[PDB]
């Protein structure tokens, strides 16, 4: 009641909650440009 | 507006010696250096000298820890800023006459500020002011008509303050707000029928308190409970239907039907 | 061996090593052979630091397209000049004592001379 709340906090995920709060799986594909090239970057295609 | 004898200390000289590693303090920053590069990279700085900061437009972070400084008027001659960032608990006032001449700033941030008073009838022309961090605001007194036309704000917090009155004609255009927190209120007198016009809001916080529950005070609260029973969940883990009841006598709300 | 924190000038050193078009990089360096140039011809040359120039006496005339350089240090002990070209509009005073040896000057240009008063014996020795 008076002067008693929770010191922690939650997420509050709800189906009717704002659609701009669902956890989007944005994968940060960090292409670390290290000095280690590879020869096989494409299949060179196979045609027919 | 160049002036002389503005720098009593030489902390910025130490910073220059540490970063640029130049030969001497008396060496002035050359025109070529300023006109060549535009960005400076030095994160998590602790610069002590607040002077000389007006002539450099690359301001990003100012940690204001200065024991000998006793002047806050050094921010009067700023007329080209676009971003603001500060950190102070005891700051109470800033020089006026700035909002009228500058119309380009977009983003601001404030925490634990003590701005005791704002000018009346000034934000009306400044319609571009969208965001304002109202958290732990200490606006002990507000002038009439603060958030009437400004419906673009996303966070409104009035916790731990003494708002005894509401602005004139605020409920007329309040059809676009997202949230508004009326909890932690210490008012002394309010008009009748002013809280009853708040029907377009999404979340109310007026329950769970040993306050007065005399009819028709709870009639608006009862109607809001009936009209939004399934939407208002509680952050604290607890049963929802029994969370919001009328205080005082402790009788169930469903049995009480207000006469007259 | 390369040494850091020596040259303050990047553009000036770059243009010195580039305009001459040397044979290669594997040559040695010195000071007498490098300082054979006495009249610097570099457009918009804004070299300010001239302190400790006592080790480089061979220069006589310095050209400066630097309106910002208002330092009096450029004329404290530079008395070997024969030409003057300074775009210092707010020149309200002239340093004294520099006439003690100035006898090799031929032609000078003093425009915008706002001196409403003149000193005594200023031209007395200029026979």
């Amino acid at each position: 009641g008076f002067n008693c709340y929770f010191p922690l906090q939650s997420y509050g995920f709800q189906p009717t909650n704002g659609v701009g709060y669902q956890p989007y799986r944005v994968v940060v594909l960090s292409f670390e440009l290290l000095h280690a090239p590879a020869t096989v970057c494409g299949p060179k295609k196979s045609t027919n | 507006t160049p002036i002389k004898q503005i720098f009593p200390d030489d902390a910025f000289a130490e910073t220059i010696k540490a970063n640029l590693k130049k030969k001497s303090v008396t060496d002035a920053v050359t025109q070529n250096e300023l006109n060549s590069i535009d960005q400076i990279y030095a994160p998590d700085s602790d610069i002590k000298s607040v002077q000389g900061i007006q002539y450099l437009p690359n301001v990003r972070s100012l940690k204001l820890r200065s024991n000998k400084l006793h002047d806050i008027s050094a921010l009067k001659e700023l007329t080209n800023l676009t971003f603001l960032f500060l950190n102070l608990n005891q700051l109470q006032s800033l020089p006026n006459g700035v909002f009228d001449k500058l119309t380009n700033l977009k983003e601001l941030v404030l925490v634990e500020n003590q701005l005791q008073s704002l000018p009346d009838g000034v934000f009306d022309k400044l319609t571009n002011l969208t965001l304002l961090h109202l958290m732990v605001n200490q606006l002990q007194s507000l002038p009439k008509g603060v958030f009437d036309k400004l419906t673009n704000l996303t966070e409104l917090d009035l916790s731990y303050n003494q708002l005894q009155s509401l602005p004139e004609g605020v409920f007329d255009k309040l059809t676009q707000l997202k949230d508004l927190r009326l909890y932690q209120n210490q008012l002394k007198s309010v008009p009748d029928g002013v809280f009853d016009r708040l029907t377009s809001l999404q979340y109310i916080w007026l329950h769970d308190n040993p306050w007065d529950c005399t009819c028709p005070g709870i009639r608006y609260l009862s109607e809001w409970i009936n009209k939004h029973s399934g939407v208002v969940r509680s952050f604290i883990p607890l049963w929802a239907p029994d969370s919001a009841k009328c205080s005082g006598s402790g009788k169930p709300v469903r049995s009480i039907i207000c006469p007259t």
